[PDB]
RNA sequence: ACCGAUAGUGAACAGUACCGUGAGGGAAAGGUGAAAAGCACCCCGGAAGGGGAGUGAAAUAGAACCUGAAACCGUGUGCUUACAAGUAGUCAGAGCCCGUUAAUGGGUGAUGGCGUGCCUUUUGUAGAAUGAACCGGCGAGUUACGAUUUGAUGCAAGGUU
RNA sequence: UAACUUGGGAGUCAGAACAUGGGUGAUAAGGUCCGUGUUCGAAAGGGAAACAGCCCAGACCACCAGCUAAGGUCCCAAAAU
RNA sequence: GACAAUGGUAGGAGAGCGUUCUAAGGGCGUUGAAGCAUGAUCGUAAGGACAUGUGGAGCGCUUAGAAGUGAGAAUGCCGGUG
């Protein structure tokens, strides 16, 4: 229920090896700056 | 003041061995071909680096036992399941897989070290009288007994 | 030369910023300025703000080529922390820890 | 004798023993009291007599 | 101590259950702004020795100032209104170094009115001799009288 | 009057500290668990500088008992042998003679078993 | 050609021209020592002493009279609020091996 | 031969804030600069906040303003690490990277030997007995008056108020 | 090579195992209570795999020298296949 | 010079290190004090210097005197931060 010991800097940063985001997924608007792919502009 | 040479990666030179099994006790091979495969044998022996040797061991199956070990010797293993205790006895090893009852009989007397697994690595067990390694030329190499 | 610009005690925590923060480390500022606007995450219109101010200091105040500058450093330091309370069971009181972040932008020609 | 000079007569003054200042002392902790027991306690021990 | 800060009558909370550790009041020495543990206490330090020692002690400190030529007796002093000027003139043309004491066999108004505002000089009577003062001092200037009252006091 | 805390205990600490520079994480970082494995270090150094000469025999000897079954003599008939000989040379050197120059070992086995038949 | 010489209740190896570091002797900076008990002689001649090379020596100079680096000896019993801790730097002649004489 | 902002008043800016039906309990919180000269003006931004330009000896003295330790949180990277079993070090030791209070130098470290933290309390604790999340500060034989003994010093059949 | 006397200052009054002479228990207990010795306590080092109390032996510091003790010498792992 | 001794808990004895303040002497400091930080420095230990950065006005040394004089543990107190 309780940690037994506290969870060290390294084993810390370990575990949040792949905590993270991801870049988006984006594509050029060839002629209306950049645009998720498959999504409209909504802006231009 | 401090004199001692030791071996290193840049001055090691290994060799290669072949030792014929025929005829001979097993823990009494085995002893010497650990012996050799840890360079205990050479001059320049450094506790930290690999100065030993290659050793090719050849006729397995014609390794002896003494006694009524054929059948008393029993090898264990447990597989770390509930009841995964396995046993096979030596003469029925001897049988089917005699180049693992050499390579168990010599690695249970090497360390169980990084550099122990690294020096038992350099012995290749061949159950007949052939072996592939022409291309290393190994030496014959005696038994002192 | 190097531009920078800082905005501090932003009101989020310096974790979440700075996961945004690593998408952009090291990349072209047009690129930069693209992962930003389409990064669905709190910090992408503040991380936008600052990358701005460090690019419109490049261009007025060192005349820089505003075409070619990339993302040299991009970190996020711990601020001021607000303390907060928020009231349990049993008449207890917990901890809320609101922290704060100094947010910063390096921009370069690499000259 | 100078006033930046004194010296005071051999054998005249002796510093002070401070207990429970430490372990190389041999006073420190237990400050020479041994261990528990009524002799150990603060205001502890019996009349004289 | 913790019988003297103010309030720190009350038990801060109930001995078990808790989890805490057990405390008494808020001013034990342990505390932030509780009592202190022993600390000053006002107190005299002056302690007495023998008559005798003292006057061994006296006779000593003009002895050494006798043996270190540190001793001068002048004639008197003729000081009819103050001048600290004259003295300091007077102190030049005697030789004299930094540290002096000036002793006068009685209270010379004069003399303690010019020589009071030199650095390093002092006066004082025969009657007036501590070791503190003659043992500071560089040099005595001591006139006949005084001279003579402090052979005839001492002994 | 009041002595402060004052600077003292920040300079020990620090001392202590610097002293486990190297070590891992928190133990190279904290005052107190730095202590520890400072004493800690201090008795395995001074363990080891007498184990480091036992170490060091047993190498010797090693290597000279494979330069000796090289010219078919075992470590404790040769060692008898020098004995019995009068030759005075130590193990660091023996070994370093037979690492070094084979033949003069080769002379000196030569001597030690002459004066052992 | 090489010498193992006897000094400092060790033995050492030795060949011209080698710094060697032994335990200090009782001698000045920039002095010639020689040293009388060899044990040994290598090289094209090999001589072995019974214990000692009868009139061999090995003369050097004396490049320094210098301490050792400071060994901080520090030890504890845990529990019993005992330890100990002590300064040592070992003295030592570093020396310049000038002629084999066997 | 008192304190110097956790000290010294509870209180250097308060019997206030806050708690209690009430009697009553009772904090935290000092420092820009010599002088406000307290940042005109330009730029990004809704603002906040910044980068310049100025003031100043100094702006990493810009008001959350002297100094700014440690825990803790990040960015860069010289060496190292994905077949390995461990109180994390120590002794031995190649390889690589550096170059000092110039010293038989510094950083890292393949690989080998040895090795169950500290304190308390115990016959005996790696202990699965106690205590400590970490760092910092604070935190425990004192003083007065008597007694005895020892050392020191003065005088001595006297010594001392 | 101590011993005793006179003074200043203590701490200790939970002991443990082993061997041996005995009571008690059941010629049980790592039981318990006495006699005798050792060690631990308050003792590290080598041996007994690990293992306060057993065997060898009492660490002022340094050494990459040597001789031995108990215990050992086929490999792990020093020394006799 | 040549012999011996130097494991250690409770505990006894001795000698020292460092902190603040005082007296006297002698010094340092805006050409940069204390404090802080870094370093491959010295001493048998407690500990002492030097160099460089930061800092911006006080501080050492010698001898003696006096103590609110040394923290890692108290389910210690306060603060900060995991
Ligand atoms: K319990
Ligand atoms: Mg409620
Ligand atoms: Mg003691
Ligand atoms: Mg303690
Ligand atoms: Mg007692
Ligand atoms: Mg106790
Ligand atoms: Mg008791
Ligand atoms: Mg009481
Ligand atoms: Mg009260
Ligand atoms: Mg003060
Ligand atoms: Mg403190
Ligand atoms: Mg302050
Ligand atoms: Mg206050
Ligand atoms: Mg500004
Ligand atoms: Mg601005
Ligand atoms: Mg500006
Ligand atoms: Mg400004
Ligand atoms: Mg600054
Ligand atoms: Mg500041
Ligand atoms: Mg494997
Ligand atoms: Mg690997
Ligand atoms: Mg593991
Ligand atoms: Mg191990
Ligand atoms: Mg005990
Ligand atoms: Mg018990
Ligand atoms: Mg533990
Ligand atoms: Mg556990
Ligand atoms: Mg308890
Ligand atoms: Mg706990
Ligand atoms: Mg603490
Ligand atoms: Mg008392
Ligand atoms: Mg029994
Ligand atoms: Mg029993
Ligand atoms: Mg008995
Ligand atoms: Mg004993
Ligand atoms: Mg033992
Ligand atoms: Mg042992
Ligand atoms: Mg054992
Ligand atoms: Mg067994
Ligand atoms: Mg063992
Ligand atoms: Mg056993
Ligand atoms: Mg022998
Ligand atoms: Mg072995
Ligand atoms: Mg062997
Ligand atoms: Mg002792
Ligand atoms: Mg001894
Ligand atoms: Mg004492
Ligand atoms: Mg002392
Ligand atoms: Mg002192
Ligand atoms: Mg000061
Ligand atoms: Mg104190
Ligand atoms: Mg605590
Ligand atoms: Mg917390
Ligand atoms: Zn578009």
């Amino acid at each position: 229920a309780v940690p037994k010991r506290r969870t060290s800097k390294t084993r810390k940063n370990k575990r949040r090896t792949h905590f993270k985001i991801s870049v988006p997924g984006m594509t050029e608007c060839p002629n209306c700056e950049y645009k998720l792919s498959h999504r409209v502009c909504k802006n231009c | 003041m401090r004199q001692t040479f030791m071996a290193n990666e840049s001055n090691i030179e290994r060799k290669w061995y072949v030792i014929d099994a025929e005829g001979q006790t097993l823990g009494r091979l085995s002893s010497e071909v650990a012996s050799i495969l840890r360079g205990k044998n050479k001059v320049t022996y450094t506790p930290h680096v690999d100065t030993g040797d290659y050793v090719i061991v050849i006729n397995a199956s014609k390794i002896e036992f003494t006694g009524n070990k054929e059948t008393d010797k029993v090898y264990y293993r447990h597989s770390n399941h509930p009841g995964g205790i396995k046993s096979i006895t030596a003469g029925e090893l001897r049988r089917t897989n005699p180049e693992r009852l050499i390579e168990n009989s010599i690695k249970g007397m090497l360390p169980s070290t990084r550099l122990g697994e690294k020096q038992g690595k350099k012995l290749f067990v061949y159950g007949g009288a052939e072996h592939p390694h022409a291309a290393q030329q190994p030496e014959n190499y005696e038994l002192r007994g | 030369m190097e531009a920078k610009a800082v905005a501090r005690t932003i009101r989020i925590a310096p974790r979440k910023v700075r996961l945004v923060l690593d998408l952009i480390r090291g990349k072209n500022a047009a690129e930069a300025i693209a992962i930003l606007k389409l990064t669905n995450k709190a910090s992408s219109p503040v991380i936008e703000k600052v990358l701005m101010s460090a690019l419109a200091n490049a261009e007025h105040n060192y005349d820089m080529n505003t075409d070619e500058l990339v993302v040299k450093e991009a970190y996020a330091n711990e601020g001021p922390t607000l303390k907060r309370f928020r009231p349990r069971a049993q008449g207890r009181a917990s901890a809320i820890n609101k922290r704060t972040s100094h947010i910063t932008i390096v921009v370069s020609d690499g000259k | 004798m100078k006033l930046h000079e004194l010296k005071p007569a051999e054998g005249s003054r002796k510093e002070r023993n401070r207990v429970g200042r430490g372990v190389a002392t041999g006073n420190g902790k237990t400050s020479g009291r041994g261990h528990k027991g009524q002799k150990a306690r603060s205001g502890g021990g019996v009349r004289p007599g | 101590n913790r019988s003297a800060v103010s309030g720190g009558g009350r038990k801060p909370w109930k001995q078990k259950g808790t989890g805490r550790a057990r405390q008494g009041t808020i001013r034990a020495p342990q505390w932030r702004g509780g009592g202190i543990v022993f600390g000053p206490t006002p107190r005299s330090y002056a302690y007495k020795m023998p008559k005798k020692m003292r006057r061994l002690a006296l006779r000593s400190a003009l002895s050494f100032k006798a043996q270190e030529n540190g001793l001068t007796v002048v004639d008197a002093f003729n000081f009819e209104a103050p001048k600290t000027k004259e003295f300091k003139n007077v102190l030049s043309t005697l030789e004299q170094p930094k540290k002096v004491l000036v002793v006068t066999e009685n209270e010379d108004v004069n003399v303690e009115l010019s020589a009071r505002n030199i650095p390093g000089v002092q006066v004082t009577t025969a009657q007036g001799l501590n070791v503190l003062d003659i043992t500071n001092a560089d040099s005595l200037v001591i006139t006949e009288a005084a001279a003579k009252k402090v052979e005839e006091v001492l002994g | 009057p009041r002595v402060k805390g004052g600077t003292v205990t920040r300079a020990r600490r620090k001392k202590t500290i610097k002293l486990a520079k190297g070590y891992f994480g928190s133990k190279h970082t904290l005052y107190k668990v730095a202590k520890q494995q400072v004493m800690k270090s201090g008795q395995y150094a001074f363990r080891d500088r007498r184990q480091r000469k036992r170490d060091f025999r047993k190498l010797w000897i090693t290597r000279i008992n494979a330069a000796a079954r090289q010219h078919e003599m075992s470590y404790s008939r040769l060692m008898n042998g020098l004995k019995k000989a009068g030759i005075d040379i130590n193990r660091k050197m023996l070994s370093e003679i037979a690492i070094s120059d084979e033949k003069a070992f080769a002379q000196l086995v030569t001597k030690a078993k002459d004066a052992l038949k | 050609m090489f010498a193992i010489i006897e000094t400092g209740g060790k033995q050492i190896k030795v060949e011209e021209g080698q710094e060697i570091f032994v335990e200090k002797l009782d001698v000045n900076e920039g002095d010639t020592f020689t040293f009388d008990k060899v044990l040994f002689v290598g090289g094209d001649s090999v001589k072995v002493g019974a214990p000692t090379v009868e009139g061999a020596t090995v003369t050097a100079t004396v490049n320094k009279q210098g301490r050792g680096k400071k060994i901080t000896v520090f030890t504890y019993k845990r529990r019993k609020n005992s330890k100990r801790k002590k300064g040592h730097r070992q003295p030592y002649t570093k020396l310049t091996i000038d002629k084999i004489n066997a």
